[PDB]
RNA sequence: AGUUGGUGGGGUAAAGGCCUACCAAGGCGACGAUCCGUAACUGGUCUGAGAGGAUGAUCAGUCACACUGGAACUGAGACAC
RNA sequence: AGAAUAAGCACCGGCUAACUUCGUGCCAGCAGCCGCGGUAAUACGAAGGGUGCAAGCGUUAAUCGGAAUUACUGGGCGUAAAGCGCGCGUAGGUGGUUCAGCAAGUUGGAUGUGAAAUCCCCGGGCUCAACCUGGGAACUGCAUCCAAAACUACUGAGCUA
């Protein structure tokens, strides 16, 4: 919970600061916890300026 | 659980005696017993029926030193009995083992002889018992185990319950403690400042 | 006799070119526990004097009750305006079951033993008006042997 | 269009001891005879007479006693609508046994004193106290 | 009426209705939250009092009080809710759990703070 | 002994076996009036010599078809 | 076949028994035929040890009623008081 | 429209439209048939002064089911957990 | 062996037992119903104090009660909701008054049944209680016989309000 609120406040200074985002959601599942971890790690450096990927 | 605390609040609260220690000294030089406890203790507030009857309760439970769920089910009991629920209750609140061995002079207050009866020091019917709710029943003989018979408590609580009043319902040998629960004591054994009353018109809503 | 009780205590009010006056009402009942029982009505611009005032009403105009030893002969049931009034008699170790003005009623009369319940409006004062009336038109034996000899009645 | 007599006989009962008179005169029938034998036996009237020629009317007394009448509550129970029974146990005791209630029994009409005593049950008819 | 007339047709009992259609019959339940805003009270109270959307796993979509003095639910997160309706806002039946799955708890409440999922300070 | 039944006839269009209606007095659980019923039962007349109107009276026996386990005995009320 | 056999009530390690007069394929604490006393492995004080009827024991072995093992001993050692 | 009753015959451990061939036109229903929805039933349990209201967890009796739809064989007993 | 190893939860404006200070200022918030908060808030948030319970305490959901608020026990319909616009009449409900009979309703008794457990009473065992258990009571109902004839029903014969 804390980790989550944390990340909100910085995620909302910065998007208030810039503008808005197009953001496009993704439930994903695995089959083992590495490959979770290193999909959600991996599918972070995709987005852009304007658009960005979140895994919800 | 048990009400462990300052026990004399709680006679500030109700306004009367309610013997919470041991009557040595005296009750009005240890407490100021006129004001209620807390910061709006000069206060009087008159209060209603139901805070009448609330306080007549607590009075009794605090006298017998007994919880809520206890004293709901010693009414039970009493209503389900034949004659006259009100002095039921007090018949069957008077012949509690801690209750009958404060009566018999073994200990100072209700919270010692609660004391001696459940670290095992006393026998009902030459076996041990401690329980303190066991109902003693008309004839048993309440003693002191041999090898608890030399505390200096039971001393001092003979020596000042000598001079308290006859229970006459109880009769104790004093030189080896031993005692004798001849019947429980009648309505006009007790005293007579107790409105049952107001308690039966409490529960009876 | 001598019990007080404080049925009801009320602020009613009247308006004139101003405002508002405000008048305190009182209702007690009196009696002495054993048979004589009555009730009061006093209006005043203070509590103290409305409550004084109904003393004194409720001093006069006493009735005499018949009772059963602390205990009703016979269940009753009556009314008065909307309010509605069941008594009947219960046994010794019983309290008084009874709610509101009716309890300050029964217990100032002498009763014990009561049992009682109300229906309809529970206006205090009409509950009482009720009460009295039940209780006034209480015969007991030795009185309903009018027709013949007593104990061949019951 | 007269239903039922017996409430006839008791409503002109109560009625004239609201209007405070002394006699009432009814058309009368082998079951108000009857109970107003036993009201009187019991007490709650003076007395009652019947007439002859076919059309024979009963007149019933009433006695007052102070300045309120004797019959102070009369009611019918079993109207022609209910049909109510009752067994020995289940008499009713009108006022604590104070008054009476008529009850018919196969033993005839009588009180419920009577039928106590007797063991039998019946027919409840009316209360009087 | 009459013994004939009740004979005929007896006397009819009418049915009571739930005020809390949605969580049919359960204590509480849980639900994703769609939107958070706050409203404005009825006309003889003025506030903004914070509400939040949520779509229950019932099918149903109703609006639920978010109580406390601060909270931090957004979009997308899973809530319990349970009964209980806010006189003061119309169409608020129903109350969020503070500290039961996303909610968190009131943070430096220390008196009552059961009803807000705060733990004991020590 | 043997209990029996007895009613009048309702029916009587039947092969050998007649339709009969037994009247019962049910005091009403809760309300307390006492209301009528009727019960419908299919007897067995050997010889057809029961006809509507007739007041008669009947006892149970073994199944004789379906819907038919009552066989008449006595005929008390001749019909006019 | 029809059988005499104990009945178990009573608590966690406080057995009482019913002595039961059951058709053999039921339940040991379903539905029986008649109960024709009881047994008690604790007693002590005043409660007796076992009771039965001697009656109707002997009708229903009459009958063609066969005891359990346990229900044969005990019916011989009440027989033999 | 085998629907309701009669007769001859078959069938069952056993009465019976249970089945079959002829004969008749009956049978049920405002004391609620048929249809629609809902639901295992009872001893009992919870409330209530009582009358009533609500309800069939654990315990005991009965019923029905055994992935879904049918059928029989073996057997004293199954349409077979 | 040593006091050593073990107390929290809700509430304090009225209903409803228990009150004051400090912050805030129609905000932040509270709330079962009335309702609190706009600069002295016993109602919001803390702190002191107090009141209920207590190895638990509160909240939510649900049933009955209070509700005589579906009123059989035990309510109403001139003006608060409630008499069809008014007749006639079918099923049904109800039935003036005398004899006589019958015995469906009705009343009394006997027999059988109404499983055990559960509820209740008197006892007995666990150190007490919960719990287990013996005997009794009850199961208010149903069926069959015997008896009674006031009332209702049915049958026959009358009388005129
Ligand atoms: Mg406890
Ligand atoms: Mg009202
Ligand atoms: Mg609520
Ligand atoms: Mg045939
Ligand atoms: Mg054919
Ligand atoms: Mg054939
Ligand atoms: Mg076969
Ligand atoms: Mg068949
Ligand atoms: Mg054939
Ligand atoms: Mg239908
Ligand atoms: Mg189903
Ligand atoms: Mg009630
Ligand atoms: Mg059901
Ligand atoms: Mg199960
Ligand atoms: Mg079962
Ligand atoms: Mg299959
Ligand atoms: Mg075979
Ligand atoms: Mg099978
Ligand atoms: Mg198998
Ligand atoms: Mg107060
Ligand atoms: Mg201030
Ligand atoms: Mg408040
Ligand atoms: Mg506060
Ligand atoms: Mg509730
Ligand atoms: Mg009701
Ligand atoms: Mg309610
Ligand atoms: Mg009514
Ligand atoms: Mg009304
Ligand atoms: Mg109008
Ligand atoms: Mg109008
Ligand atoms: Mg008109
Ligand atoms: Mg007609
Ligand atoms: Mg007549
Ligand atoms: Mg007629
Ligand atoms: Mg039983
Ligand atoms: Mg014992
Ligand atoms: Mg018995
Ligand atoms: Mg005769």
């Amino acid at each position: 919970l804390a980790r989550a609120h944390a990340g909100k406040l910085e995620n909302i200074f910065e998007n208030m600061g810039q503008e808005e985002k197009k953001t496009l959601n993704i439930v994903l599942k695995a089959d083992v916890r590495g490959s979770l971890e290193a999909l959600q790690g991996s599918l972070s450096g995709l987005g852009n300026d304007e658009v960005q990927v979140r895994v919800v | 659980a048990r009400y462990i605390g300052p026990k004399c609040k709680l006679s500030r609260r109700e306004g009367t005696d309610l013997f919470l220690k041991s009557g040595a000294r005296a009750l009005d030089s240890k407490c100021k017993a006129e004001n209620v406890p807390g910061q709006h203790g000069q206060r009087r507030g008159r209060l209603s029926d139901y805070g009448l009857q609330l306080r007549e309760k607590q009075k009794v439970r605090r006298i017998y030193g007994v919880l809520e769920r206890q004293f709901r089910g010693y009414y039970q009991e009493a209503s389900r009995r034949k004659g006259s629920t009100g002095e039921n209750l007090l018949q069957l609140l008077e012949c509690r083992l801690d209750n009958v061995v404060y009566r018999m002079g073994f200990g100072s207050t209700r919270s010692e002889s609660r004391q001696l009866v459940s670290h095992k020091a006393i026998t009902v019917n030459g076996q041990t018992v401690n329980i303190p709710s066991y109902q003693v029943k008309a004839g048993d003989v309440v003693a002191v185990r041999e090898k608890s018979k030399n505390q200096l408590r039971i001393a001092q609580a003979l020596e000042l319950c000598g001079q308290r009043g006859r229970v006459e319902w109880v009769e104790v040998d004093l030189d080896k403690k031993a005692g004798t629960f001849k019947s429980a004591p009648a309505r006009s054994d007790l005293s007579a400042d107790i409105n049952e009353n107001l308690i039966v018109e409490l529960y009876s809503k | 006799g001598y019990i007080e009780k404080l049925v009801q205590v009320n602020r009613v009010a009247k308006t004139v070119k101003g405002g508002r006056i405000f008048a305190f009402t009182a209702l007690t009942v009196v009696g002495d526990g054993k048979g004589r029982v009555g009730f009061g009505r006093g209006k005043a611009r203070e509590v103290p004097a409305a409550i004084q005032k109904a003393m004194e009403a409720a001093r006069r105009n006493m009735i005499q009750v018949d009772l059963n030893g602390t205990t009703l002969q016979y269940p009753t049931k009556s009314a008065h305006g909307a309010s509605k009034v069941y008594m009947q008699p219960a046994s010794e170790g019983t309290g008084i079951i009874a709610g509101g003005a009716m309890r300050a009623v029964l217990e100032v009369a002498g009763v014990q033993n009561v049992l009682a319940k109300c229906y309809g409006s529970t206006n205090p004062v009409n509950v009482v008006y009720a009460t009295f009336k039940g209780l006034k038109n209480m015969q007991a034996p030795e009185a309903v042997a009018a027709k013949r000899g007593k104990s061949v009645e019951e | 269009s007269m239903q039922d007599p017996l409430a006839d006989m008791l409503t002109r009962i109560r009625n004239a001891q609201m209007a405070e008179k002394t006699v009432v005169s009814m058309p009368s029938s082998k079951l108000k005879a009857a109970v107003a034998k036993v009201l009187k036996d019991e007490g709650y009237i003076a007395d009652f007479q019947i007439s002859s020629e076919v059309k024979p009317q009963l007149s019933i007394e009433l006695k007052y006693f102070e300045g309120k009448p004797v019959i102070e509550e009369v009611k019918r129970i079993s109207r022609p609508g209910l049909r109510q029974y009752k067994s020995v146990e289940q008499l009713p005791k009108v006022r604590g046994g104070l008054g009476v209630s008529i009850v018919s029994t196969n033993k005839g009409v009588m009180t419920d004193r009577a039928a106590r005593a007797a063991g039998v049950g019946g027919e409840v008819l009316c209360t009087v106290f | 009426a009459t013994i004939n007339q009740l004979v005929r047709k007896p006397r009819k009992r009418m049915v009571d209705k739930s005020d809390v259609p949605a969580l049919q019959n359960c204590p509480q339940r849980r639900g994703v939250c769609t939107r958070v805003y706050t409203t404005t009270p009825k006309k003889p109270n003025s506030a903004l009092r914070k509400v939040c959307r949520v779509r229950l796993t019932n099918g149903f979509e109703v609006s639920s009080y978010i109580g406390g003095e601060g909270h931090n639910l957004q979009e997308h997160s899973v809530v319990l809710i349970r009964g209980g309706r806010v006189k003061d806002l119309p169409g608020v039946r129903y109350h969020t759990v503070r500290g039961s799955l996303d909610t968190s708890g009131v943070k430096d409440r220390k008196q009552g703070r059961s009803k807000y999922g705060a733990k004991r300070p020590k | 002994t043997v209990r029996t039944l007895t009613g009048r006839v309702v029916s009587d269009k039947m092969d050998k076996t007649v339709t009969v209606l037994i009247e019962r007095r049910v005091k009403h659980p809760i309300y307390g009036k006492y209301v009528k019923r009727s019960t419908k039962l299919h007897a067995h007349d050997e010889s057809n010599q029961c006809r509507i109107g007739d007041l008669v009276t009947i006892r149970e026996t073994r199944p004789l078809a379906k819907t038919k386990a009552w066989t008449l005995v006595d005929i008390v009320e001749r019909a006019v | 076949m029809v059988t005499i056999r104990l009945a178990r009530g009573g608590s966690k390690k406080r057995p009482f028994y019913h002595l039961t007069v059951t058709n053999s394929r039921n339940a040991r604490d379903g539905r029986f035929v008649e109960r024709i006393g009881f047994f008690n492995p604790v007693a002590t004080g005043g409660e007796v040890r076992l009771s039965v009827d001697q009656e109707r024991a002997t009708y229903w072995l009459g009958q063609g009623a066969q005891p359990s093992e346990r229900v044969a001993q005990l019916l011989k050692d009440a027989a033999k008081a």
